[PDB]
This record gives structure tokens, C-alpha cells and sequence, in this order.
């Protein structure tokens, strides 16, 4: 769940 | 009231006595040795300072 | 890739420091009260020494006690590996934080992001909880992470701490142990900002050089003597550059601190860190005039002598109520020596021990476990004074003699030095000692825990001996006054005099 | 004012010597800091 | 040691110098000189020296090797243990152990 | 006593330096 938003956050 | 004050006075003397019981170790000689060594070391730099100033 | 045997991520140099800090704080980690950063040569080869091992173990212990963050290379090479081991050891015996920073190019093995894990140049550390990798590029190009690391520290230092002490800021102390080519660059970039560093004057060749320095020809001679191999291998052109760095490092000495070689005390590391932080805070000059914040900062650490000599000084305005807050904290903070200093430097204890402060102290800071233990003990035995003390505590939780209340509170929590300090102020000196001995002996036979029974028995015996010696000296001074004191009964201390308490507690020696 | 252990001992011994000899003591007597302590000491010696 | 080091024919190497200093019980000088600081200690370089120390009965050198970076678990291989137990084991001790076990 | 003697002898160097200048 959090991993997707984290990955999108850093890119 | 008065008796409690007298007790406090004797308590002060007792505390002094116990602290002196600890202090009577006579180990202050080593600390005085260290202080004298430090004083001699500090005085040593005076000769170097004088030599630098003279030149 | 996140591997469990903490999250491990690869980051580009363009990553914003603010976003990274926001992630680290909001998501996983808690607020940081201090940051200890260790810089050592990236070379794997290293030599351990007994003193270095002890120093780093004590540093880890201090960091755990305070709860500081630890930043290191985390390349599983030499010293860093040992550090990780120590962390794991402390994890065996709320948790320590150790972040390692490295570069993607150095990593021998790469696994794409479920959870992808691998078990096994420059293999990464295994004990570090959190790790990050730099993925800028140049797989064969090393020494890329350094820049980012610095950007991480400064942003933290400048940001408001929103915490007590240090003027709402964070320590961020920089540390140096060992000699390396990048050590000088790291130290220079750290000192460029208001980041004090302390350098160990031990094995570290460059550390030894810097310590010895505190002229260009002299600096060059010292550098050549200390590191013949590196200087001989390095070209003459680069040497000049190095000199510049040294100058800056030696130009500003108020931030720089060095550990003495002769010192062998356990608290040397804490002393050095506290002194460095005190120097930085005092020389900030933004809030150097004030003395309350500086006193609190020095109180957080147990530097009593330095705090006295600096804050109190001589012929300096000590104020009448200024010490109220500091001594209140010391009583909460369990700093007996600071309490004694405050009492003997001008503080009036009778005025301070107001009803409100005593109510606040007895209402919240009183241990719940101690409260339950006292309740069960009163239910079991319920002696003459157990009801009195329990009624007093209950009244305060909801001819006052507050000093006795404070003394009882100190005793009930098994504090030796603080209890003795409070005892040195009571009026009914002897009766208080006998009462405390009886109170401790009541619980001495709990049998639930073996260790606490021994400690309680020792404390009771010490108090009994103190009372016996005091009365012996008092009688040897005056006979009739001693007898009068014996017959005398305090102002409802417990409704009984010394003789009754002594006989009740089967004190054969006192009666003999 | 700031008290120190050595100052306390020194002034106590001074008071003892003055009592033994019977000397007069003159001070500011403004109940401010050190002077107050001196008075306390005197009272203590008056008790014993 | 001064003569060997100043020979300059084989001053670069450190294995022979370490062995020479090991023959005599100069542990502190050997440490300070050979190991130095920020010097390549090698992963398997200490194998032969510590093997000899174990044969040579030099406990302090063994401790130095262990605490300076040596990995004991990796070294204690089957072959080295077999060699140590096969030959260096005292025959008199072997007979004494056999008779004690029989008794 | 030896420490005091050494301290006293130390001032000789300072005196000589002052006289020379």
C-alpha cells in the first residue's frame, strides 16, 4: 500500500 | 524547638567528622604532586617565551 | 529492495532533502533528539585497539540512552562492521537507529525490486537497520555519496528542533576517529557550517596531526612525519590543496574539540560532547546573554562543576526564584548533586516546598507500581505509621511539615543519595532515621524479588548505623540534653518518640 | 553571593577564634547574603 | 630487526619481517611496525603466521591475530585441524589418554 | 623539597633572560 505512493513520491 | 536546634548543631559537627574521616586518607599528596608538576611545566614555557621575545 | 534477515532504497542525487526527511520522520522513525555522525576512512583495512573498542562501546551506550541517530558509511568494511556488531549486541540485551549511506556503483550485486532479497565489491553491512544507495550513475566512479550526505546534515541542523534545551535546536555533533583522505574533506565541509566536531587524539593519524597542531612549513612537516606513505605516494600538486583545508580546520578552534590522551575516565566521551555543545551554544552569540537556557543545557548532562563555574560565576546576579525551575527539573531528573548545589548556593527550600508543588509532585510523578505496592503492604501489615503515611499520600494525591513528606517520597522510591541529601535538612534528624529503618525493614522480607531485599536491607542498616552514631555523639556531648531528646516526641511525626520506634523495630543495638 | 565549602569552614573557624579570644565583630549587617550567614553562625554558637 | 629492515633488498615485504619478529617474543614492536595504521592487512595473510604461532606456543600473538581481523571460523578448516591433530599431537599424551580411557 | 628547589632554580633562567636583554 505505502510502497506504491513512496515509489511515486521519489520516482 | 530548642532541642531540635541543638540536635541540628550536633548533626553539623557529626557531618564534619565523617567527611574528615574520609578526608584523612592522606592521598592529597599525589594530587599536590600533580599540581606541582603542572606548575613546573607551565613555568617551563616562560624560558621559551623569553627566548622568543629576545630574538 | 527491502530485505529482512529495514527498507533499503536507491536514491538519485537530485532527491530533495526535505521530502526524504519528511518520509523518514512521518513514516518510520520518531523525532530525533540528537545526531551522532562518525566519519572514517572508506578503506576496508583497519586496526582495532582496546581503547577504541571501549570508547565506541560507551558512545553507543550514550546514544541509546539519549536516543540519537547514527550515520555511517555502512560498507561492511572494517570499523563500520564492528559498529554494527555492537548495535546488534545491544539489541540482544526503545531501539537503536543506525543509518548507512553508500553508492550503487560500489555495490557488487544488484537485485531488482513482494520483497527482493539476497544473502551473502564492497559488500554492504549486515547489521545496519536502514540503508540507502546513491544511483546517480558512474558505476565505476566511487566517492559520489559524500555531497548528498552533507546536504542531509545541514537541513537537519538549521530546522527547528521543537524540543527542550539547545534553544529549540539539535546537537548534530560530528565525530572523527581514524585517518583517511576523505576525512579531511568531510571535516572541512562539516565545519563550514555551525557543526562542531570532536576528534579522538588516538590511533587516527590525521586526528593526531590535527590534535598536535592545536605555519605552512610546520603543517607540511607534521603531515609528512605522520603519514610518510600517503604523502610520498600523493603528488606534490595536491598537497598544497590539502594545506588550505588544514588552515581552515585550524583557523576556527572554538568549534573544534579534542579528547585528551591521558584521560582514562569512563565519562570522557560525554564530557567532550557536552563541552563541545556548550562551546557552540555559548559562541552562537544569538542567545549568549541568557543563563537559564545554558544552565538547563548543562543540567541535561551531568557536568556539575563546569555548570557551577560557568553559570554561577562570582559576583553574578543569582536571582531569588531563578533556580526554582532548574531545581524542580533536577528533582524530576534525579540529579542529587545539582539539588545540593542549588540548596547550598542560595536556594530557600522552605519557601519552595509550597502546597501546589508538593501536590503536583505527589499526584503524577509518584510511581503507580510503588503506589500499588504500598497499598498492598498497608493492607497486609497496617502498622501504626503505615496508616499515617498512606493517609498523607492519599491527601496530597487528591504544622504541615512538608520536609518529612518530601523525605518519605524520596525514600519510598529507593533513592540513596537524594534521600541522604534531604535527611541532612530535616529538623527531627534522629527520629527520621529510625522511622526510615523501620519502614525499610517492613519490606525487607518481601521474598518476591531477591535483589531488592538485599538492597533494602543494606539501606536500612546504613540508616540504623547513622542514627546510632549520631545519638552516641550527642550523648557524649551532653547527657541531660540527650535524655530530654529521648523523652521528647516530635510534632506528630508518627505519634511516637525514638525509643518506641527502636523497640518496635527490634533494634537491639540501639537499645544496647 | 555564592557560598563555598572552604569559605564556610574558614568563617566558622574565624568565629570560633573570635569567641575564644572575645573579639568584636563589625560587619555591614544588611541581612544580604554572606552577612546573614555570619549571623546564623553566631546564633549557632550561642546555642552550644 | 633494524639490520633486516635497513637491508633494503627485501624491506618492502612484511611477511618475512613479521615471521622474524614472531620468532622472538616482541609482540608490541611487531604490532606497531608490521600492522601500522591504514595498512593493507590482507584477508589470508595472517593464516601462516598464526598457524606458526599456534605451533610455536605464542598465545599473545594468537590473540593479536584474532583481534586484528582474523576470522577463526573460516580458518579452522577440516584439513588444518586434521594436520594439527595427526602430527603435532603428543605421542606421550596419546598413550596417557588411551590408558586413562581404558581405566 | 626537591620540587620547590626545582621551581626556585626555574626562575634563574627568567632572571638571566631579563638581564641579557
Amino acid at each position: 500500500d505505502l510502497v506504491n505512493f513512496i515509489q511515486a513520491n521519489f520516482k | 524547638n530548642e532541642t531540635l536546634a541543638w540536635e541540628g548543631v550536633m548533626k553539623e559537627n557529626y557531618l564534619v567528622k565523617i567527611n574528615t574521616k574520609a578526608n584523612d586518607n592522606s592521598e592529597e599528596m599525589r594530587h599536590r604532586f600533580r599540581q606541582l608538576d603542572s606548575k613546573l611545566n607551565d613555568l617551563k614555557s616562560l624560558l621559551k617565551e623569553i627566548a622568543n621575545n629576545i630574538k | 529492495g527491502d530485505i529482512q534477515f529495514g527498507k533499503y532504497l536507491r536514491l538519485s542525487c537530485d532527491t530533495d532533502s526535505e521530502t526524504l526527511y519528511e518520509l523518514l520522520t512521518q513514516h518510520w522513525h520518531l523525532k530525533t533528539p540528537n545526531l551522532v555522525i562518525s566519519v572514517t576512512g572508506g578503506a576496508k583495512n583497519f586496526a582495532l585497539k582496546p581503547r577504541m573498542r571501549k570508547i565506541f562501546s560507551r558512545l553507543i551506550y550514550i546514544a541509546q540512552s539519549k536516543g540519537a541517530w547514527i550515520l555511517t558509511g555502512g560498507t561492511h568494511y572494517g570499523l563500520m562492521k564492528y559498529i554494527g556488531e555492537v548495535v546488534r549486541d545491544n539489541t540482544i540485551s526503545e531501539n537503536i537507529v543506525a543509518i548507512g549511506i553508500a553508492a550503487w556503483g560500489m555495490v557488487s550485486n544488484r537485485d531488482t525490486l513482494f520483497s527482493a532479497q539476497y544473502i551473502m565489491l564492497y559488500i554492504l553491512d549486515n547489521n545496519h537497520t536502514h540503508l540507502l544507495l546513491v544511483d546517480n550513475g558512474c558505476h565505476g566512479h566511487p566517492t559520489v555519496e559524500a555531497k548528498l550526505r552533507n546536504q542531509l546534515e545541514k537541513y537537519i541542523s538549521e530546522r527547528t528542533s521543537q524540543d527542550s534545551n539547545y534553544g529549540g535546536k539539535i546537537p548534530i555533533v560530528c565525530f572523527a576517529q581514524g585517518g583517511g583522505r576523505e576525512t579531511l574533506k568531510a571535516i572541512n565541509t562539516s565545519v563550514k557550517s555551525k557543526i562542531p566536531c570532536v576528534v579522538v587524539e588516538g590511533s587516527g593519524q590525521i586526528a593526531d596531526v590535527i590534535a598536535s597542531l592545536v605555519t605552512s612549513s610546520m603543517v607540511k612537516e607534521k603531515l609528512v612525519r605522520f603519514l610518510p606513505r600517503t604523502v610520498s605516494r600523493l603528488p606534490e600538486e595536491e598537497i598544497e590543496s590539502w594545506i588550505k583545508w588544514l588552515k581552515e580546520i585550524l583557523e576556527s578552534s572554538h568549534l573544534l574539540t579534542v579528547i585528551k590522551m591521558e584521560e582514562a575516565g569512563d565519562e570522557i566521551v560525554s564530557n567532550a560532547i557536552s563541552y563541545a555543545l556548550y562551546k557552540a551554544f555559548s559562541t552562537n552569540e544569538q542567545d549568549k546573554d541568557n543563563w537559564n537556557g545554558q544552565l538547563k543545557l548543562l543540567l541535561e548532562w551531568n557536568q556539575l562543576d563546569l555548570a557551577s563555574d560557568e553559570i554561577f560565576t562570582n559576583d553574578r546576579r543569582w536571582e531569588s526564584a531563578d533556580l526554582q525551575e532548574v531545581m524542580f527539573t533536577a528533582l524530576i531528573k534525579d540529579r542529587p548533586k545539582f539539588v545540593r548545589l542549588f540548596l547550598e548556593n542560595g536556594l530557600n527550600l522552605q519557601k519552595f516546598l509550597t502546597n501546589e508543588v508538593l501536590t503536583e509532585l505527589f499526584s503524577t510523578h509518584f510511581s503507580t507500581l510503588v503506589y500499588r505496592n504500598l497499598q498492598i503492604a498497608k493492607n497486609s501489615y497496617n502498622d501504626a505509621l503505615l496508616t499515617f503515611v498512606w493517609k498523607l499520600v492519599a491527601n496530597f494525591r487528591r504544622t504541615r511539615h512538608p520536609l518529612q513528606a518530601l523525605f518519605i517520597w524520596a525514600i519510598l522510591q529507593n533513592k540513596k543519595e537524594l534521600s541522604k541529601v534531604i535527611w541532612e535538612q530535616t529538623k527531627g534528624c534522629t527520629l527520621a532515621a529510625l522511622g526510615a529503618s523501620k519502614l525499610l525493614k517492613t519490606l525487607a522480607k518481601v521474598k518476591n524479588d531477591i535483589n531488592a531485599a538485599g538492597e533494602s536491607e543494606e539501606l536500612a542498616n546504613e540508616y540504623e548505623t547513622r542514627a546510632v552514631e549520631l545519638f552516641t555523639e550527642c550523648y557524649s556531648n551532653d547527657e541531660d540534653l540527650a535524655e530530654q531528646l529521648l523523652v521528647y516526641s516530635c510534632e506528630a511525626w508518627g505519634g511516637s518518640n525514638c525509643l518506641e520506634l527502636a523497640v518496635e523495630a527490634t533494634d537491639q543495638h540501639f537499645i544496647a
